[PDB]
């Protein structure tokens, strides 16, 4: 009755792609994709820092 | 004699559909395990 | 919350605000425009 | 007679002369947003 409701920018696979993203990153190369370009590091050293 | 109505007595207070909902109205009823006359 | 507030807003257009109705077109029709501005004025007040 | 939505607003009709279920949707509305690139740079539009 005059009220809309009107789509998010992102769809949901957008949102999934991106904290896919975020999550791929984290997993690969621990912060350094924050910080820099995305450095590969293996995930046992990337605990072991 | 008496007896007690346990839950009925409702019945359609409109003639709309409502589908699967939780729809509340106000309205003359049999009030719920009320004291009905019984004869024999 | 959204649901709730959306449906008051909703539900807030059947609410009369002291008109004699909240259906616009009873309005628009159960009197002479000239007494239907205060009638619709009330309606508007109370909706917006 | 008639189908009610969750807010209570009708929904369906059954046709009186012959007694099938009519759904009501609303008519349709929404806002003529318009997409433009600046125009210190062009003068063609696009309509949404
Ligand atoms: C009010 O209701 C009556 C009863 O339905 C309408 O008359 C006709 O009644 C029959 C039996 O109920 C309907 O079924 C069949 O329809 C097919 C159409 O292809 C026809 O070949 C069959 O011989 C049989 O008639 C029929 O649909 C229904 N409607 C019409 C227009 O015939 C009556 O028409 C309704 N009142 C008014 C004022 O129209
Ligand atoms: C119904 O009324 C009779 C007689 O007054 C009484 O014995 C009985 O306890 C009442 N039952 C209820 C459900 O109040
Ligand atoms: C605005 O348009 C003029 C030409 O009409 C151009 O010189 C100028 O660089 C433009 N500025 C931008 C920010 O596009």
């Amino acid at each position: 009755n005059g009220l809309t409701v009107l789509p998010p920018l992102l769809t949901d696979e957008m949102i999934a792609q991106y904290t896919s993203a975020l999550l791929a990153g984290t997993i690969t190369s621990g912060w350094t994709f924050g910080a820099g370009a995305a450095l590969q590091i293996p995930f046992a050293m990337q605990m072991a820092y | 004699a008496y007896t007690n109505s346990f839950t009925r007595g409702v019945y359609y207070p409109d003639k709309v559909f409502r589908s699967s909902v939780l729809h509340s109205t106000q309205d003359l009823f049999l009030p719920f395990f009320s004291n009905v006359t019984w004869f024999h | 919350q959204n649901a709730q507030a959306l449906n008051t807003l909703v539900k807030q257009l059947s609410s009369n605000f002291g008109a004699i109705s909240s259906v616009l077109n009873d309005i628009l029709s159960r009197l002479d425009p000239p007494e239907a501005e205060v009638q619709i004025d009330r309606l508007i007040t109370g909706r917006l | 007679q008639f189908g009610r939505d969750i807010a209570d607003t009708t929904d369906a009709v059954r046709d009186p002369q012959t007694l099938e279920i009519l759904d009501i949707t609303p008519c349709s509305f929404g806002g003529v947003s318009v997409i433009t690139p600046g125009t210190n740079t062009s003068n063609e539009v696009a309509v949404l």
